[PDB]
């Protein structure tokens, strides 16, 4: 693959929690993107791992879904159990029962804790599909947003907000990301959480308009 | 302790509390029916001689 | 039929469940896989009586 760089450009915030709150700026600490970072963009025409640093933010934003199912296994053999989380168009399974893969994993289409196969119905089913993967005390929290784009040079000077959509429990020392791929010309971003305190602006709807990074410049001090 | 009615508050579908300044319990959603329900104490105040 | 850690390389986060069993080294002499000088296996059993 190709190793680019691009800045955020104030990209990657969610919902901290299951609250509705209206018209209040509220102040929050948890791993978030932090503002104007250096993440990197993979142009996929060939393929290692990557290191999980504590949350991936995901920004793919061309169509098809040749790079879904993400592993998130500790070692990809035997002896210590691998962690399966493969993402499909028809069912995804969760799944740590050791299995075997190579030193370039991917899905070929031509043990302990077995089964526990979840349906993603909303999953099932321009395509900026904005991901945040996390692993807070052995949780799976997965938050999603889908935003249009005028033009898919880069990711654009605006704002989103993102969803949490599911609870899963492992509870293992997952420390390398994996990616698969369906192999019988990809571009996506790649981005780092990071324990940041954020300023929470919500509108009178309820919805995150505008945040702070209360730890970039000294006048996003003052204004936290 | 308080009344309950019907409120126009635009819960997104995995929200269903609502927090206040102080922390109190604004707005609950109905774990049987998903409806949402505001919380608002009754009738209070001083009174003076 | 139990047996206990002695020790690991550093220390244990919570919540958190230990299967990988190896010869540990304390020292610069590998150990190969046989537990001689400065070699220890970090699983002894209770001898419950
Ligand atoms: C991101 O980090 C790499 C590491 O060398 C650097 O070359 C690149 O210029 C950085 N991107 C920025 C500062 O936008
Ligand atoms: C568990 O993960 C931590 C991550 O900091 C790592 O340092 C440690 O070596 C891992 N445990 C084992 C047995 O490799
Ligand atoms: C809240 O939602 C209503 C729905 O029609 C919309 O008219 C209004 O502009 C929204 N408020 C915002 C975006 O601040
Ligand atoms: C529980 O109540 C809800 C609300 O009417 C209903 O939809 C659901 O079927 C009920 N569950 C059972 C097991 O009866």
């Amino acid at each position: 693959r190709t190793q680019s760089y691009t800045n955020s450009f104030t990209r990657g915030v969610y919902y901290p929690d299951k609250v509705f709150r209206s018209s209040v700026l509220h102040s929050t600490h948890d791993l978030f993107l932090p503002f104007f970072s250096n993440v990197t963009w993979f142009h996929a025409i060939h393929n290692p791992a990557l290191p999980f640093n504590d949350g991936v933010y995901f920004a793919s934003t061309e169509k098809s879904n040749i790079i879904r199912g993400w592993i998130f296994g500790t070692t990809l053999d035997s002896k210590t159990q691998s962690l399966l989380i493969v993402n499909n168009a028809t069912n995804v399974v969760i799944k740590v029962c050791e299995f075997q893969f190579c030193n370039d994993p991917f899905l070929d289409v031509y043990a302990n804790n077995c089964t526990f196969e979840y349906v993603s119905q909303p999953f099932l089913m321009k395509n900026l599909r904005e991901f945040v993967f996390k692993n807070i005390d052995g949780y799976f929290k997965i938050y999603s947003k889908h935003t249009p784009i005028n033009l898919e040079r880069d990711l654009p000077q605006g704002f989103s907000a993102l969803e949490p959509l599911v609870d899963l429990p492992i509870g293992i020392n997952i420390t390398r990301f994996q990616t698969l791929l369906a192999l019988h010309a990809a571009a996506y971003y790649v981005g780092y959480l990071q324990p940041r305190t954020f300023l929470l602006k919500y509108n009178e709807n309820g919805t995150i308009t505008d945040a702070v990074d209360c730890a970039l410049d000294p006048l996003s001090e003052t204004k936290c | 302790t308080g009344v309950l009615t019907e409120s126009n508050k635009k819960f997104l579908p995995f929200q269903q509390f609502g927090r206040d300044i102080a922390d109190t319990t604004d707005a609950v959603r109905d774990p049987q029916t998903l409806e949402i329900l505001d919380i608002t104490p009754c009738s209070f105040g001083g009174v003076s001689v | 039929n139990y047996l206990y850690r002695l020790l690991r390389k550093s220390k244990l986060k919570p919540f958190e469940r230990d299967i990988s069993t190896e010869i540990y080294q304390a020292g610069n002499k590998p150990c190969n896989g046989v537990a001689g000088p400065n070699c220890y296996s970090p699983l002894q059993s209770y001898g419950f009586r």
